[PDB]
This record gives structure tokens, C-alpha cells and sequence, in this order.
């Protein structure tokens, strides 16, 4: 996932 | 006052390098090639997540718009990176993706993207026709980030302006440096921006290219890692309609 | 008239990427840090080899001449480029002699040659602090081929005198490009050269490190490659006692 | 041997 890494 | 302000930390930012963990032992195949492609831009992803949350700027977007940018840029940026890292250590020669993953002719022709290699092999070896610098590489390539996004805009559409432009004004003060001549550093941002342009419909052929073979994967043996699937399935159909387009430089 | 000359065929004949073959699973202890960095350097010199034999006039040397420079200056010219490597790839943060043997603090601490290391790393800084160009790189690069001879002089002096003075000029060429003012030229070079010294005091300490360790190297399990150990046996003892020594561009 | 690569 973009969105956890992004987080 | 043409001392620059980002370029510190452009430069402390970089990410290194990245293997593709390909195994040269193996054949040169269409599925071979493919896979290690695709695992070795699912790498860079979280380099270039990493690096755009360090970059001056982009954590003031809203959250929502840190992820379209992300999204539709990973493809320009990771060709732009890959042609100056052709062009420094196999002076382009050859398309340099990863230290263990390095495309001679055969290669280029067994992936079954020949025609858009050879656009790579351009570009990288425009690095050297222009004589581009260490510091003008690092500012046109954040220039990158910001250069598509969709036509009804995003949703702090001012602000992505705002950084556009001071990363604009960044290049400039980098190119003012070391020229003395007042029309000389127009004339230099032209030919650095027509390059930045030239990276768009390469950028494209290669999204056509990667939805074409993401829905038909599993029929050629290729696999397609999972963050890398998801961006392409939902993303790359906003581009291929146009609902989301490349901001360029000059008319086209 | 300040269009290079030798700068096309010093892009076509730049040597490509070179492994050393270091099993990265394995512990970072002396014995394997060092027999990696002697294998590196064996497969280095024959990149060396087939580069100095394609550079404009070097073949016109005495065969000995050409022998005895290979052998003098191979520590400086790979010191140089690996310099250059870490600067592109890594942004100078670590010693990257090559993309499976790359240098972090702590084996720069194993390797027993730590400030040597700073000593390059430090060198490496200097490509971003002093914003050397790809093509001054090159230049610089053929220079320090004809930078250290013996006391004595060589069988053709006067000739490798000439050589050495074209690829003065040949930098030179490069500086003068796109720059307008007459005096800025000389101060570039000025920077350049004092940036190519600082490279022989490195070499002359490494050469003092790999000859001390090649006569103990039974007792420390290091491995050194046959052609390696002979130009070390022979030839670095006579850079040790004088008999050879660098050609400094400025006093020291 | 760096003679033989030189020739
Ligand atoms: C971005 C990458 C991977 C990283 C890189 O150096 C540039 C390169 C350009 C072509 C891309 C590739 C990732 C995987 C893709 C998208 C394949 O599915 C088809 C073309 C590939
Ligand atoms: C030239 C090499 C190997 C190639 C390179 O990138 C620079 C590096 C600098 C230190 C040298 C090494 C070759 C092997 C040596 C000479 C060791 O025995 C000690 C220091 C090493
Ligand atoms: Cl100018
Ligand atoms: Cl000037
Ligand atoms: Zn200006
Ligand atoms: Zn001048």
C-alpha cells in the first residue's frame, strides 16, 4: 500500500 | 541572491542506488526481463515516496493531492533518473535501470519495447549533447514531480501552483550562477524545459505500454508486484482517457 | 577553437561498470573487505589497460614507457574515478568502489584504513563543492595518467612531455567554452589542478598501505590477484624510495 | 601478466 508508506 | 535554496538539500536527498535483483544467469525472455523490471520500479516506489515527503514544499499539499502527484509522476521521474544514471556511469551506451539490471540492444528488442528504449537512449544521451550539470539534473528532475495533474485540477490546486513555480525559480538560480550574460539563462531554461517536455509522451508510451501488459499478465508469465499493480490498474486509465494530463513547458 | 578535440573520444572510450565480486552475506571483516577491494582493482586495470591504449597519443610512447606509466599511475586514476562514482551515484555519503562493494563508516573502520577513507570521501565532496562537470571529469581524468614519472625521466621524455601539455590544453579547451571573461579560465584551472595534487598524497599513502600489507598478506588472509601482487612487489617499491615521483602542478 | 594484456 501507497497510503501506509506515504503515512 | 542566485544562490540557491533547495539545492542543499536536493542534494542531501537523493535516494542511492536501487537493485533490481535480477538474476543474469537467466534468459534474456520476455517474462525474465519484465518481472525484474516491474519489482525494480516497485523499489524505487517507496525511494520516491520517501524523498517526495522530504522535498521542500510537498508536505503543505493536502494529503489527497501528495498521492495523485505521487501517482501520476512515478513513471517521468524514474525515466528521467534512469537516463542521467545511463548517461554518468555507461555514458548511454546502454539503459542503465539497476547496477544488476543493464539493457544492451538484445535486451531492448527481447522486451518487446524497442522503439521506446531507443527514445530512453535519446533522452539519456541529451544529457551529454546538453552538457546538463550534476545541480541542473537534480532541480529539473523535482521540476517532474510537479508536471502532471488532473484538468479539473487538484484539491489545493493553488497552492501545487505555488511550488511549481519556486521549483521553476530554483533551476533558475541554478542556471544564473555561472552566467554572466542577461539573455544567456532564458536561453539555457529553454533548452533544459523542451528536455523536461520530452521525458511527457515517453511517459505515455510507457503507461499504454505497462496497462496494455498489467490485464494481460498472467497469459505472458510477467509478474507485477502489488503497490505497482494497484497504481497502474486504477491510475494509468485517468492518464489513457485524458482526465489527467502533463503540464508542458511549450505548445506541442 | 576551444571545441575540445579528445573530449568525443574520451566519452567513447570511458570505461563501463566493473563488480568486484564481493559476497555482500558475508561478515565485514578485514580479510574479506581487502581481498574484495584487490580483486576490484585487478579487474580495474585491465579496464586501465584497454583505456590508456585508446587514448589519443598514448601509444606513440616507448612500449616500456607505456608499461612503466600504467604501472605508477593506476593507484591516482582509480582513486580519481571511484571519487567521481561516489559523487553520481550516492552523492558522496560513501566510498563507491563498486555497486556490490560499496563503503559505509563501519567498513571504512574494518578495512584498517579509515583515515585514508575520509581522505576520499573527502576528495569525493569536493566533484559537488567545486561543481566539477562530466566533461572536466574526463579531462581531469586523462591527466592524471601523466602526472607521476620516475626521477630519472623515461625513454622518450620529451615526448611524454608533449602528451602530458595536450591534455593541459585539452582541459583547458573545456574550461574556456562557457566561460567569457579572460581572466575566469585560469581561476577554474587554478581549482581543477589543486583538486588533482591533493589526489597524490591519497595514492602515495595507499601505496605505502597495500605494500605493507602484501608482504604480510599470508599472516591477515587477505588475497591478492597474481598481476596486482607483481605491480606492487616491483614497482611500488620504487615510488616508496623516491625513485619515482609525482609531477605536482603546484608547490607542496 | 600486464604485458600480455598491453599487447
Ligand atoms: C519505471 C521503470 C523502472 C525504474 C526505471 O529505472 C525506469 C523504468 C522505465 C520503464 C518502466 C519501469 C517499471 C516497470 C514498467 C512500468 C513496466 O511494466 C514497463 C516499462 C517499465
Ligand atoms: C584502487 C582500489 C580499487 C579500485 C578503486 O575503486 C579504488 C581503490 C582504492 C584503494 C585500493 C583499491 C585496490 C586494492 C588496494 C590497493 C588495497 O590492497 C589497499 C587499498 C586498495
Ligand atoms: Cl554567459
Ligand atoms: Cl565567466
Ligand atoms: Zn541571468
Ligand atoms: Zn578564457
Amino acid at each position: 500500500s501507497l497510503q501506509f508508506l506515504l503515512d | 541572491e542566485c544562490q540557491p535554496i533547495f539545492l542543499n538539500v536536493l542534494e542531501a536527498i537523493e535516494p542511492g542506488v536501487v537493485c533490481a535483483g535480477h538474476d543474469n544467469n537467466q534468459p534474456d525472455s520476455f517474462a525474465a526481463l519484465l518481472s525484474s523490471l516491474n519489482e525494480l520500479g516497485e523499489r524505487q516506489l517507496v525511494h520516491v515516496v520517501k524523498w517526495a515527503k522530504a522535498l521542500p514544499g510537498f508536505r503543505n499539499l493536502h494529503v489527497d493531492d501528495q498521492m495523485a502527484v505521487i501517482q501520476y509522476s512515478w513513471m517521468g521521474l524514474m525515466v528521467f533518473a534512469m537516463g542521467w544514471r545511463s548517461f554518468t556511469n555507461v555514458n548511454s551506451r546502454m539503459l542503465y535501470f539497476a547496477p544488476d539490471l543493464v539493457f544492451n540492444e538484445y535486451r531492448m528488442h527481447k522486451s518487446r519495447m524497442y522503439s521506446q528504449c531507443v527514445r530512453m537512449r535519446h533522452l539519456s544521451q541529451e544529457f551529454g549533447w546538453l552538457q546538463i550539470t550534476p545541480q541542473e539534473f537534480l532541480c529539473m528532475k523535482a521540476l517532474l514531480l510537479f508536471s502532471i495533474i488532473p484538468v479539473d485540477g487538484l484539491k489545493n490546486q493553488k497552492f501545487f501552483d505555488e511550488l511549481r513555480m519556486n521549483y521553476i525559480k530554483e533551476l533558475d538560480r541554478i542556471i544564473a550562477c555561472k552566467r554572466k550574460n542577461p539573455t544567456s539563462c532564458s536561453r539555457r531554461f529553454y533548452q533544459l524545459t523542451k528536455l523536461l517536455d520530452s521525458v511527457q509522451p515517453i511517459a505515455r508510451e510507457l503507461h499504454q505500454f505497462t496497462f496494455d501488459l498489467l490485464i494481460k499478465s498472467h497469459m505472458v508469465s510477467v509478474d507485477f508486484p502489488e503497490m505497482m499493480a494497484e497504481i497502474i490498474s486504477v491510475q494509468v486509465p485517468k492518464i489513457l482517457s485524458g482526465k489527467v494530463k502533463p503540464i508542458y513547458f511549450h505548445t506541442q
